[PDB]
C-alpha cells in the first residue's frame, strides 16, 4: 500500500500539516487502548504511532516508560498487540500506522516474520529505535520486501552523509529529531533546523515529521511553518491517559479536546 | 562508519539510537588514538602500579591439590585496590574520558562493586560521577551505596522496570543519550555497543600478560587452561585475551548455573540463553519466549548479568573457549575450601571459577594438568551471605 | 641469660611467670638462627610476594597537598592481603613456630584482625589456630570472628577481668603457660615480652625498607618525617626501624586521643600514661593510681592497646621519635577526606597518621616538607562505624 | 624477723610438714575475708599465703581469677589489704604471712617503699608471680633491706644454673611448681621431683613448699614424703569460699573441716 504518500498528497492539496498522536498499545488495557484510539482518530489524528510494550525502552522517558509498565500490568504481550492492530485496520483503512519498536522484539521470532505480519495486519511504517542508519540493513530490507516503510531518525546535528543515508534507506515519512535525549514533554526541543529540513528535501527523502517534546499547538504550528510535513506527540497524550487512569470516559473527553487542539494547530 | 571491526563473527555491534552513534564513533577515536600514544600508556600504567597495585601476584596452591596431578595457581586480582579487577579498567576509562575532555562520569552499577570501582577513580582523577543502580539494589546493597557517597558520587536508585541492573544499563545510556557533550559513559564489563568490548578487554588483558610472564617464570611453559568466571565477561576477557593466539591454552569461562540449569533460575545465557538484540549488543540472553529481557540469578550478586560480552559468544562459536556452570551450592563449597586451606576469602564471583577447577581436579585427579584461576575479587563483602546459610 | 639485649634503655625486659622463660628463651634461639638462615629468609620473602603481594605501592597524594608545599606519599599496607600490615609478621612467627617444630598456634586479638591474620597464616601452613578474644569484643565484631572460623581457627571468648583484649593477652599467655612445649604464641603486636618486640619489629621492617627505596626512586633523597599511628607498636616500629639511623627522618608516632586527653578517655599511654610492669614488658601503661590496668579508649577498636612497645618508649626517651595524638574527630576527617580526593578507604586505625600529617600541612601550609604515611590497613571495616556517625 | 626460720624449726622438732592454704585478701567482702583467715588459723594453719586483688593476675587458673573479681566488686583496694594484713599481724604474731603480688602493684608507688609497708605491717614475705629470677634484682635487694623474704619459685624442669640461683636468691621457703600451667584444683601435678629437693638441699636452698593442684589430703602427705617441707593449697580453699558465698556461716565450718584434714595429713 501507499498510505503515507497518499496522506501527503492529501494534505499538501490542503496547504495542511499532519498531527500524528503516539500511544502505547494496551496501556492501560486492551479493551480502553481501542476506545483512546478510536479517539485519537475521530478527534483528528492524520496517522498514529503506535508503541508495543517493551521491558527495557532506552528511548524513553518516564511517561512513556510508565505507559509500558501499564500494559504489562494488564498482561498486554505482542500477539495481543497485533491483534489490535489487526482490528484497527479494520475499522480504519486509510489511517497510516506506524509501530514504535525496540531491535529485539522485531528479532525475537525472526526479522523477516515480523515485518510479514505487519504486512498480514495492515501496518504501513515500522521505527526501530535502538537500530541506527549503521546497523539498519536486514531491518530496512524486510520492511521493503514486506511493504512496510523502514523510519528513520534524522538528529538535530546530522552530517550530510547522514542525511544522505536517511533520504535514500528511509521511506513513509522522515523523523526528525527536536533534540537529543529520550522522549518527554517536560523537555521541550528546538525548532525543525530549517537546514536539515531543506537538505532532505533536495535529497528527496520522504516527507519529515518532527518528534520528540511536542506538548503544544504552538510547537505543531511552528512545525509546521518550518517546512516539516508534521509533528508527533507522545508523551502529552500519555499524560492524559496517566491522570485520568480512574476516570475512563473523562479520559477520553480530554483526549478528545487536546487532540482536536493539536490537530487545530496544523491546518493553514 | 568505523576504526575498528564492531563485531566478533554475528556478535556484537552498535545497536543504540543514533542520537549516540556520534558519541560511540568519538570514544572508539579517542581509543584508538590513546593506544598509539606512549604518553597515555605510561600515565595508565602508574596509575596501576602506583595506585592499584600492580602487577597482582601469582599464588600456587599446594593444600587444596594435594594428592593429586593438578598443579593450581590463583591470579591475584582479589589484591587489587578496591578489591577486584574493575579497577583496572575504570582507570582507563576514566583517563580516556580526560582525554576526550570530559569532566562528568556516568556509570551504571548491580552487586555495586563497579560504582565503587568507578567513584574511586573519579575521586582520584577530578571528575564528577554519578552512578544509577536499581532501586532492588541499592535495597540490599547499603555498604557498597555508602562507598559510593562517601567517595563523592551521586548515587540515583532506578525504579523503572525491575528496579535492577538491567534497568540501571538503561537508565545510564538514557542520560547519556542527552548528556555525551560533556559526560563519558563508564560502562562496567566487556559488553553493550562497540567500542566498549573492545575497550574493556584492551583495558583488562594485563590480567593475562602478566599471567603468562609469571607462569613462565615459575613453570618454564604456559597454563593447560586458564579459569575466569563470567558475568558480563570482562575479567575472563582480560585473563583470556593474550593467550587467545596460544592455540594449547584452553581457555574456560564460567557462568552461574544459580539453584541449577533446570530450574530457569540461573545466568549462563551463553550456554542456555538465546540470541537477542539488547544494551547495544547482539549476543545470547537472558529472554522470555516473546523476547522480553529477563533477570539472571546467582547466589553471587556480581554475575547478574543478563547477558555476555559478544566476544565471549564468538569464541565459543569457533570452539576457542569452552563455556561452563557452576552452581550456588558448588560456589559456596570452593569459597569455604579456600578459606580453609589457602586462608584466602575469595569473592562468591570468583568462587564459581575456582569451583569448576576443583571439579577438573577431583573428577580425573591423576590427570597431570596445570591450571590458572583468575581469582576475580576477594570476598570480605560476602561473609554475611555465606553466613546467613 | 638472653642472645640479645630484652631492653630498650629502661624499657622492656621478660616479665613473665618463671614456667614461662624456657620457652622464651627457646623461641629468641629460633629467631636469632633463623636470622642467619638463607633458606628461612628466602622462604618467608616468598610468601611475601607471591601469597601476600609485597612490595606494596607508594602513592603519592596529589590532591590532598594542593595549594600547599607539602609533597604526601602512603605507603600501602592496606593492600596487603588481608587488609593489614598485621599479616608481615603472622607470617614470620608462623614460619618460626614450624622450625621450633611447633603445630598449633595461640593468639590474642581485640578488633579481631590480628586474629584473622593469625587464622590465614596458619590456614596457609598447616598449624592449628586457637584465638583468645575478650567476650565483649567478640560481641562487636561477629564480621572477624566468622572469619576467623571460616579459616578453621577456634575463637575462645574472655570472660574475665573486663572481657577486652587485655584480658586475652592474659589468657593467651595462661594457655602457653601450660602449652609451650607444642604451641607457639602469636603476640600481635611489636610489644610483650622479649624476644616479641624485637621478633615483630624485624618481621616489619619490610615496610620502611621498600619505603626507603620507594622514595628514593621518586625523589631522589629520604622523607623529611615518617608518620604511623600506634596502637602496641608493630607497623610505626616496622617503619621507623630502616630510617632509625638516618638522623635527618623525623620518626612521629600517633596514639588514639579519643574523647580528647583531657577526658581521660584516650589510649595515648606512651605522652600520657605511667610507666608499669604489665603483660610481660615494663613500658608506659593505662592504669589506675594503685596500679590496676584500665582499658585504652578510641573510635579504631585497633588502636585498644592498653599499652605500648618498649622500643617507642625507648625511642621517645632519648628524643628520637616524637609521639603525639589525634582525636576521634580528627580522624574522622582524615577518613573523609582520603576517600573523597584519593579514591582511598582508610582504616580509621591509620586515619590517625594521615590526621596528623593533614595537621602538619595545614597548620604550616608554606612549609616545604616530603611526608610518608603508614597506611597501615583499608577501611572497608569501618564504613558502618564511620555510616553512623 | 625470723617467722619462717621459727616456723620450720619447730616442725622439724615434731617430723612434721607445714600446711599453707592461699586466699585473695578481702575476698568476698573485707570483714568477711578476716573471719576466713582466722577460722583457717584456728583450724591449723601453718602458715599463709595472701593475695592483692589485681586485674590481671596471669598465673591464676578460673577459680582464683574469680576471687580477685569478688574481691574488686566489694571494693577492695591495696590500701585496704594493708590494714587487713596490719590487723591480722596484731591478732596473730608468729604464723608467717606471704604476698602473692603481680609485678605492678609493687613497681606501682616505688618498689622500696612496697617493701618499706610490708616490713610496717609485719609480712614475711613476698612472692612476685610475674618477675622470674632474671629480672628479680630490685625486688630481691628491696625485700632484704626491709627483712622480707623474697620468694622465688622452681619448675619442675628447672636445670642446675636454675636451681642454684633460686638457692641463693630466695629466703623463708623455696615455692617447688607442681606443673606447668596455672594455679587450680582442677589439674593435679607431680610428687616433688625428689632430684629437685635433694638438689635443693644440697644447695642450702630455703625449705620447699610445693604447690599449684594441691587439693586433697593424701597429696599433702605424698609431698612431705617426698622431702618438701610443707604444701600450699589455694583454689580448693578459695572452692568453698565460692560454693558457700550465701552461707557465710556454713563458709565457716566448711573452710574448718577441709583445713583441719589438710593439716592433718602433714602430722607424723
Ligand atoms: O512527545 P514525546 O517527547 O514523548 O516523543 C514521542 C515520540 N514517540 S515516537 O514513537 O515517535 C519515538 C520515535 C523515536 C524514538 O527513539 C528514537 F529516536 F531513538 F528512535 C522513540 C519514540
Ligand atoms: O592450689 P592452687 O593450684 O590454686 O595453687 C595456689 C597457688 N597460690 S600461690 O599464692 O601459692 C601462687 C604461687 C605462685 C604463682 O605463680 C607463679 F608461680 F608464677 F609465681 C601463683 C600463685
Ligand atoms: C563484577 C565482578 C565479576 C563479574 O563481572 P565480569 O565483567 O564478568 O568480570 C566477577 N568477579 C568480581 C570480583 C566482580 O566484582
Ligand atoms: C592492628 C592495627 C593497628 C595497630 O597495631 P600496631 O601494632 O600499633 O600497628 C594499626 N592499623 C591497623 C590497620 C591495624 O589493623
Ligand atoms: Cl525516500
Ligand atoms: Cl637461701
Ligand atoms: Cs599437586
Ligand atoms: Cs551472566
Ligand atoms: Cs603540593
Ligand atoms: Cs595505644
Amino acid at each position: 500500500m501507499e498510505r503515507y504518500e497518499n496522506l501527503f498528497a492529501q494534505l499538501n492539496d490542503r496547504r495542511e500539516g499532519a498531527f500524528v498522536p503516539f500511544v502505547t498499545l494496551g496501556d492501560p488495557g486492551i479493551e480502553q487502548s481501542l476506545k483512546i484510539i478510536d479517539t485519537l482518530i475521530d478527534a483528528g489524528a492524520d496517522a498514529l504511532e503506535l508503541g508495543v510494550p517493551f521491558s527495557d525502552p532506552l528511548a524513553d522517558g518516564p511517561t512513556i516508560q510508565n505507559a509500558n509498565l501499564r500494559a504489562f500490568a494488564a498482561g498486554v504481550t505482542p500477539a495481543q498487540c497485533f491483534e489490535m492492530l489487526a482490528l484497527i485496520r479494520e475499522k480504519h483503512p486509510t489511517i497510516p500506522i506506524g509501530l514504535l519498536m525496540y531491535a529485539n522484539l522485531v528479532f525475537n521470532n525472526g526479522i523477516d516474520a515480523f515485518y510479514a505480519r505487519c504486512e498480514q495486519v495492515g501496518v504501513d511504517s515500522v521505527l526501530v529505535a535502538d537500530v541506527p542508519v549503521e546497523e539498519s540493513a536486514p531491518f530496512r530490507q524486510a520492511a521493503l520486501r514486506h511493504n512496510i516503510a523502514p523510519i528513520f531518525i534524522c538528529p538535530p546535528n546530522a552530517d550530510d552523509d547522514l542525511l544522505r543515508q536517511v533520504a535514500s534507506y528511509g521511506r513513509g515519512y522522515t523523523y526528525l529529531l527536536s533534540r537529543s535525549g529520550v522522549t518527554g514533554a517536560e523537555n521541550r526541543g528546538a525548532l525543525p533546523l530549517h537546514h536539515l529540513i531543506e537538505k532532505l528535501k533536495e535529497y528527496h527523502a520522504a516527507p519529515a515529521l518532527q518528534g520528540f517534546g511536542i506538548s503544544s499547538p504552538e510547537q505543531v504550528s511552528a512545525a509546521v511553518r518550518a517546512g516539516a510535513a508534521g509533528a508527533i506527540s507522545g508523551s502529552a497524550i500519555v499524560k492524559i491517559i496517566e491522570k485520568n487512569l480512574a476516570s475512563p470516559k473523562q479520559m477520553l473527553a480530554e483526549l478528545r479536546s487536546f487532540v482536536s487542539a493539536m490537530k487545530a494547530a496544523s491546518r493553514a | 562508519t568505523t576504526l575498528l571491526n564492531p563485531y566478533f563473527g554475528e556478535f556484537g555491534g552498535m545497536y543504540v539510537p543514533q542520537i549516540l552513534m556520534p558519541a560511540l564513533n568519538q570514544l572508539e577515536e579517542a581509543f584508538v588514538s590513546a593506544q598509539k600514544d606512549p604518553e597515555f600508556q605510561a600515565q595508565f600504567a602508574d596509575l596501576l602500579k602506583n595506585y592499584a597495585g600492580r602487577p597482582t601476584a601469582l599464588t600456587k596452591c599446594q593444600n587444596i591439590t594435594a594428592g593429586t596431578r593438578t598443579t593450581l595457581y590463583l591470579k591475584r586480582e582479589d589484591l587489587l585496590h578496591g578489591g577486584a579487577h574493575k579497577t583496572n579498567q575504570v582507570l582507563g576509562q576514566a583517563l580516556l574520558a580526560k582525554r576526550m575532555g570530559k569532566s562528568e562520569i556516568i556509570a551504571e552499577t548491580g552487586a555495586g562493586q563497579h560504582g565503587v570501582a568507578s567513584a574511586l577513580a573519579s575521586a582520584l582523577l577530578g571528575l564528577k560521577c554519578r552512578i544509577y543502580m536499581g532501586a532492588k539494589d541499592v535495597e540490599r546493597q547499603s555498604p557498597n551505596v555508602f562507598r559510593m557517597r562517601l567517595m563523592g558520587a551521586e548515587v540515583i536508585p532506578v525504579h523503572s522496570g525491575s528496579a535492577t541492573l538491567k534497568d540501571a544499563c538503561n537508565e545510564a545510556l538514557r542520560d547519556w543519550s542527552g548528556s555525551y557533550e560533556t559526560a563519558h559513559y563508564m560502562l562496567g564489563t566487556a559488553a553493550g555497543p562497540h567500542p566498549y568490548p573492545t575497550i574493556v578487554r584492551e583495558f583488562q588483558r594485563m590480567i593475562g600478560e602478566e599471567t603468562k610472564a609469571q607462569i613462565l617464570d615459575k613453570e618454564g611453559r604456559l597454563p593447560d587452561a586458564v579459569i575466569a568466571c563470567v558475568g558480563g565477561g570482562s575479567n575472563a576477557i582480560g585473563m583470556f585475551a593474550d593467550f587467545i593466539n596460544d592455540t594449547s591454552v584452553g581457555l574456560i569461562g564460567v557462568e552461574p548455573g544459580g539453584h541449577g540449569i533446570e530450574t530457569g533460575e540461573h545466568g549462563a545465557p551463553l550456554k542456555h540463553g538465546r540470541v537477542g538484540i539488547y544494551f547495544g549488543m547482539k549476543a545470547p540472553m537472558m529472554q522470555t519466549a516473546d523476547g522480553q529481557i529477563e533477570e539472571s540469578y546467582s547466589i553471587s550478586a556480581g554475575l547478574d548479568f543478563p547477558s555476555v560480552g559478544p566476544q565471549h559468544a564468538y569464541l565459543n562459536s569457533i570452539g576457542r573457549a569452552d563455556y561452563v556452570s557452576i552452581t550456588d551450592d558448588e560456589a559456596l563449597e570452593a569459597f569455604k575450601t579456600l578459606c580453609r586451606h589457602e586462608g584466602i576469602i575469595p569473592a562468591l564471583e570468583s568462587s564459581h571459577a575456582l569451583a569448576h577447577a576443583l571439579k577438573m581436579m577431583r573428577e580425573q585427579p591423576e590427570k597431570e594438568q596445570l591450571l590458572v584461576v583468575n581469582l576475580s575479587g576477594r570476598g570480605d563483602k560476602d561473609i554475611f551471605t555465606v553466613h546467613d546459610i
